[PDB]
């Protein structure tokens, strides 16, 4: 009941981030990219699977900056 | 809310 608008609200707030994140890169915006990718993983239980996943989508060195923003 | 875009995207990333 609450529970599911508790989920609702995380699932919609993550794809978003990861959405205007993804946006941000392809606009070449690093910086404000990575800002939101690190939103969605804030949000993420059990962040390791997708810290796994942008480690194989990203540039190592953007992976290390966003390693070191968490 | 729910989407399915909301809730696969949720159930591919495993948190």
């Amino acid at each position: 009941g609450s529970d599911l608008k508790d989920a609702e609200a995380v699932q919609k707030f993550f794809l978003e981030e990861i959405q205007l994140g993804e946006e941000l890169l392809a606009q070449g915006d690093y910086e404000k990219g990575v800002d939101h990718l690190t939103n969605a993983i804030a949000v993420c239980g059990q962040p390791q699977q997708l810290l796994q996943v942008l480690q194989q989508t990203l540039p190592p060195p953007v992976f290390q900056m966003l390693l070191t923003k968490l | 809310g729910p989407r399915l875009s909301r809730l696969l995207s949720y159930a591919g990333s495993g948190c």
